């Protein structure tokens, strides 16, 4: 399953990599509708104000634990998060249609992992805000939307996801 | 104004984007653009302000501060009336001719219910601030004749696609237990004292993947199972059950009705949190809550609320009353057929449904050390217009499981005909 | 006339519609200019501190009566105020030739009309700052310019003027 | 250095946009774009300031904020040194060459200007911060052999299109009188004591359409009418004159020369305001200002000024020196035959014009219990040399009306020349 | 030679042009790399308080000597310093290659001169800020680049020099 | 790990831009870019602060703030931790695939180092914040089938084109001194006792532009000389050095070796600046230095250092150590051949080179009242293998001139070879 890594019994430091959207925030932004050729564009700004880190420490792996030992090795989220960067997508809505598109934060998901047997035996996760992904879907009055557009129920990744680690010392 | 398949509590439901008052109450701007120009409408959030709409039927206790609270148990919104997020339009006219760019401000209709016994007691109408709509349109003629229109009446308008997605939410008012260790093969929780005061559910997990039987000593009172949305593959311990506060729960299978004897024969993931909203016990008799791991296709029932009949030992009708399932779910009954047993000793009976349709399927129960079995007695495509008998054995126990293909009615009623 | 109303006796708040601009105000803003296919871009913030109501008063209808009949049908500009928006135009250059375009806002227009007979007797006049508009013109050193180009003499609307009614009771 | 056709009194002239200082002291920057490749430049408004430029042959009367109050009663500025408005340019280079880009500041000339008597007596120049030029063309060779070149002269150059949009402010030294009520077809206003010390004006609205004879009971002073530009559609109340406060107006007719007995006949409607200047009356006998509806052909008048003809019972040239109206509008003259009324009776004429040239029309005036009517005698195509004469029944009124069709002189002479 | 002019005997203030960069300082704001026809885009702001002016005075010549008799003739610098002004410069990445553009600084270079039998015998030299220039070049981590590419080691005009005079008096 | 043809002392090196740290460290972010969709990344320095990235091998005399200071007198880098300049990065999916952008912070590598001998003693690199790296690619599958893979190692790669630009700055140690008056043909300038406690610089400038012989009146010590770089035409008076502090040097020719018995002749421009690097003298008798221009094809020899060998009244080998020329520039030999003079008189000479490979050139060197001449004697394309002798004239003085063409080693090693 989830827990089968093959690695020597220890502490590691995983980057899952970037691309991660959360459980069930999808429309937290709202979303844009547009209309016969017109352009649309939403973007933001994680200003360290907003875009805040979210933590899911165990017992053996505590936030500080966390923050410390990923930004260690990772980017150091915290300094990065005084400086404001931006982002945007912009799409044509169709001749004769009209075009939907909502905006949800991405992030990178980190985790500390307790090895033991080749298997995880405990795991901490932190995901640090990254940009933001757009999902977009024509419509009329008339469509049924499948729901799935709308929500997701369980955290993953939009791009591929990445178990890049380094054994924790100490 | 259809049927809602779900147990009492409360519910957030996002019935989509692009909603927008009338009259133009929520009119940014027109932009007359000429042919060979491009017009654009911005909203550069130089001022983080939004303004929500809200609207509710009980201001005392569903308040616009507790209304923010659901939607943020629901859907983790963190921002309400502040927004960092820019949205703007650009529209390149044609060579030929002038085009008309109108946009709006939106939002978002989160409605907010306490749903009781298939009724709505209270609700509240949340208007997320949206990211805008725009129209473009053939610039209308300076000469166009003017037409004196009355004002529209006040209110709102959908512009978005269609959307109506339903979470549901811990009750804050009812207390949550937990069940620190990854539940084993086996286990019994003793419900607390404060079950007496009011109804509570015990957050949990199980060690190992598969389908388990949960109930109460005397299957009674119903219980009700929710899995905790967005809570698989976050934190974990495997000698103990990391919590993440997640008060978003998805139903899986249970009943309110108080006479509802039964169990729930669920589909449990280890990687899941799960709660079980256990009933307001007004007895001072300790009462237990039951896990135990099944193995064999006892798995047919795979989340499924398995009702237990009784006062079967006469003739004719049998009627039971039950929430019903949403189309494509399941609800089970449970007979053990009045009489002793001895193969050839049997009765007729002719199962049905009254007010919802279905598909159902006739198994008999049978015991072995290795765990239960269910034998395939027969099917049935038709459950709203069976004639069909069927001859069971005396003293010996079956189930009925019902799929729901038809959800006319909030209640499902199973009719155990008996013939002889 | 202009005062020839199908409505029964009374007081009514009407929509006069979006587009409206102002006489003699077209180049209050400025004029841009230039040349072989260059892109030029004009804009603004409608930011309440400019953008001003124009006020025109009568007997039966002063101020505070026209404001509040009007937010309370259609869009209270007063709060819409307060958030920034902004809006542009950009139109390209020919060629081997001069481009002139200049920008001037746009408005609602409200009415306050007290009827009777079927006829207008008082007009209140409310002017809701919108957006904008621009004009453009191709142009030489040689070129005599109509001067309506430059100069609107009387209100009016570049969209189509509309009647948007409801009779205001008390 | 044309004629201005227009009465004394103040004016804002819009002399046109992209006006820029030489020597480049306007120039923001210049970008060398290489092939395939975009440049641009911003003016961005991170600060709203701008610096508006001024000039005056009168600092203490015309100082800068005096003009600034002129603008806006012209053209309505509101912001003089500060600007949110966003201006860029944007240049891709082609694949071939390399693109210079030049960008400049600029200002809309606005000029103000003390009119008297065919003459600029004061004057003021306030250049209005604009929105830029921009100058793209293939990028100069870094080789190209430097020129010594001198600088030149101080000053501006014109670079936007052609334009001068003259528009009359009210003079804020001479006081505004108001007549209340829509005036019926006959109203006789009293010409405040106030009249003695210096013009005034009178504003006032006609509760019909139509055309008006407007005049002092004697012909003396001459008036001069004024549209309040703007006022037409806006607040109205059928009983009342609802003010906007506007001071710009445009010159309908009328004349300043003191000895120019007449009367005025002009097309006046309802939805708008109107502005009739009188000049001051050094007298303590109590003028007044008569206004009468016309019915009929008077109306052949429509916005002129009617000069009565005196000392015509003498032989010879018969000059009326009056200032003229702008090409293509009226003038007219009113003659009243010398000698007693009998058909037979008559008198040779011949009209003519001195400075400008025109288009004549010779009217018999006529009295009806329905009013006025004109019966057209005679019609000239060329009045700056006409020969032709014509005999008019002694005793008899006649109006010529002239219309300019060349603008040569400020003033336009009429000849009445008496043959017999 | 750069001495000789045909100008009677006097000072003269002199407009040698816009479009001048400065020795060395060629990479002092940075590089930008992008590839696989994505468009890069990099701009400025020369607020006062960065774009400060470059004085090389003489004996005859001093600092405020230059600026006043510069600000008489042309463009007043110091006031213009006040208002922020923006440029920008996009390019498109090649298809299968990498893109690396750099920004510089532009100045009007602007001289004080003595002149004496059509030769110059002192000169003062002023470097007000104007805008921008970027320079592109496509690469690979193989490609040797001319060196000359990345410096500039003597003050040069990127546009066509000039020499715009006016006699100094007093 | 090449060779640094440079003589001792402090350097800028600008290794390039692109520089970012391994694992991720100044990634950005990612965003996912669907068909028919732009997607943009931008840093538009809402914040102006930036991070340097700060590395030294002496705390104490490198510190960040003494590198910084070097690196403003190499390149004249004003902001070292913030920037106004925005970088912005934008992308259009087709419309049959996804596509992934990926955007990085970046640095421009700066080494700082301390070169004594042909080695680095001290060195400090200092990453300037840079405008970005964008990376854009299909985008992966979500599929993609995850590949544990261990972290990087801690450090930075290089992204940019290849870069490195050498750039001299004047040791902050070293004084300098200054010969405020064009030196005119000849002149001689006492170096203050100063330079018993260490080296010093003496700027300078030539009114004539031509070549210059210069030395100290014994041909000892060495000197070296600069050039300012960006010195020349800016701020200039004839009668007098401007100064402009351009602490940025460009080495032209010269050496460190204490026993390097030699003068200079190199090629001086009027409109630039120049400094020369005199040792320090501990001495208490005054030392000397003398310009001389040069007129005639001495010139030939323009930026060299010519070596006055000693110790040539032997046999065989006669070995000089010095610091080798770069690739392409030249090093000079001055030979009186041992013995008196009278033309038949002669030696047997084989010219030779040991670590570096290069061209020589043979002059035989004559006076005249009109300056020197140079004749050329004899040219070698292989000083490494040659073994063609030549006979010189004792009592004659010949010049060699190496071109080097090959630099393998620090130092160039001329072996005089003397066969009888
Ligand atoms: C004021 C008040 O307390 N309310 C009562 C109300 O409870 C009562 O309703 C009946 O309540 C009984 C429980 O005590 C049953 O729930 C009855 O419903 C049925 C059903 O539809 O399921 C009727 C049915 O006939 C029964 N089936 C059989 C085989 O007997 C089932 C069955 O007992 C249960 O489902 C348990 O398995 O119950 C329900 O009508 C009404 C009486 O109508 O009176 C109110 O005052
Ligand atoms: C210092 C001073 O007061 N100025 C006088 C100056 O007024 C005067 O000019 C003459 O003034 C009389 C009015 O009193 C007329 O306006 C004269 O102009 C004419 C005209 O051109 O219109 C001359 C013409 O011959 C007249 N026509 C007839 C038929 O007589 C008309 C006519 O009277 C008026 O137009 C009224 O209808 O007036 C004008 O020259 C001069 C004398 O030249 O002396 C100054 O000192
Ligand atoms: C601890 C200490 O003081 N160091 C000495 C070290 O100086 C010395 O090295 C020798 O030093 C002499 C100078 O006194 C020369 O520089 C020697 O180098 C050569 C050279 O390679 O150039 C050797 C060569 O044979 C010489 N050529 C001739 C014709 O004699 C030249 C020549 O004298 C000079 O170049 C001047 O023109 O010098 C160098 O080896 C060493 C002894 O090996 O001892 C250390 O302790």
């Amino acid at each position: 399953s989830i827990n089968n890594v093959n690695l020597a019994d220890g502490n590691y430091v995983v980057n899952r990599g970037d691309g991660w959207i959360l459980s069930r925030q999808n429309q937290n932004l709202g979303g844009n509708i547009s209309n016969n050729g017109c352009t649309a564009i939403v973007g933001d700004l994680r200003i360290r104000e907003t875009a805040t880190p979210y933590y899911y420490p165990t017992a053996s792996f505590n936030e500080e634990y966390i923050k410390n030992n990923v930004q260690n090795v990772f980017a150091n989220f915290t300094e990065a998060s005084e400086i404001p960067i931006g982002f945007e997508f912009s799409k044509t809505a169709p001749s004769n249609k009209s075009l939907y598109m909502y905006l949800q934060y991405t992030y990178i998901r980190y985790e500390i992992i307790k090895v033991l047997q080749n298997t995880v035996t405990e795991r901490a996760v932190l995901y640090v805000p990254s940009l933001g992904y757009v999902k977009s879907i024509e419509f009329n009055s008339e469509e049924q939307i499948d729901k799935n557009f709308y929500f997701t129920s369980q955290d993953k990744c939009i791009l591929n996801e990445k178990f890049i680690y380094k054994k924790i010392d100490d | 104004q259809t049927i809602l398949p779900y147990p009492n509590g409360l519910y957030v439901i996002n019935k989509g984007d692009g909603y927008m008052r009338t009259n133009d109450k929520d009119l940014i701007g027109t932009l007359l653009i000429e042919s060979s120009t491009s017009g654009s409408i911005i909203q550069p959030r130089l001022r983080n302000t939004t303004r929500p709409l809200f609207n509710t039927s009980n201001p005392t206790i569903f308040s616009q501060e507790y209304t923010e609270a659901r939607l943020n148990d629901a859907f983790n919104i963190q921002l309400f009336n502040t927004s960092t997020t820019l949205f703007k339009f650009v529209e390149e006219a044609p060579t030929n001719k002038n085009i008309s760019m109108k946009v709006y401000n939106t939002y978002e209709k989160y409605e907010l219910i306490n749903y009781q016994n298939g009724n709505i007691d209270d609700k509240a109408e949340y208007y997320l601030p949206s990211l805008g709509k725009c129209e473009v349109s053939d610039a209308p003629s300076p000469q166009a004749p003017v037409v004196e229109t009355p004002v529209d009446q006040d209110g709102f308008i959908q512009t978005g696609p269609n959307e109506n997605i339903i979470v549901g939410v811990i009750n804050p008012s009812e207390n949550i237990e937990e069940i620190s260790t990854p539940i084993p093969d086996d286990y019994t929780y003793n419900i607390p004292t404060s079950i007496q005061n009011n109804a509570c559910y015990v957050l949990f997990k199980v060690n190992t993947t598969g389908v388990y039987k949960i109930t109460t000593k005397n299957n009674l009172p119903p219980l009700i199972i929710y899995e905790a949305i967005g809570s698989s593959n976050r934190n974990m311990n495997s000698n103990n059950l990391s919590n993440d506060n997640i008060k978003a729960i998805k139903y899986i299978t249970g009943l309110n009705r108080s006479d509802a004897k039964s169990y729930l024969i669920v589909s449990l993931f280890k990687d899941k949190n799960y709660y079980i909203r256990i009933p307001q016990i007004s007895s001072s008799t300790t009462s237990q809550l039951i896990f135990k791991r099944e193995l064999g296709n006892i798995s047919d029932l795979a989340d499924s609320t398995v009702n237990i009949l009784d006062n079967l030992n006469t003739s004719g009708t049998h009627y039971y009353t039950r929430q019903s399932p949403d189309v494509g779910n399941y609800i089970s009954y449970q007979l053990t057929i009045p009489g002793d047993f001895n193969n050839i000793a049997s009765s007729i009976f002719s199962f049905r449904t009254r007010n919802n349709q279905g598909i159902g399927t006739l198994y008999r129960l049978t015991e072995s050390i290795n765990g239960y079995n269910l034998i395939t007695i027969n099917n049935y495509s038709d459950l709203l217009n069976n004639v069909e008998p069927i001859s069971l054995l005396n003293g010996a126990t079956y189930i009925f499981r019902v799929k729901v293909t038809e959800l006319n009615n909030y209640n499902i009623i199973f009719d155990a005909y008996r013939n002889s």
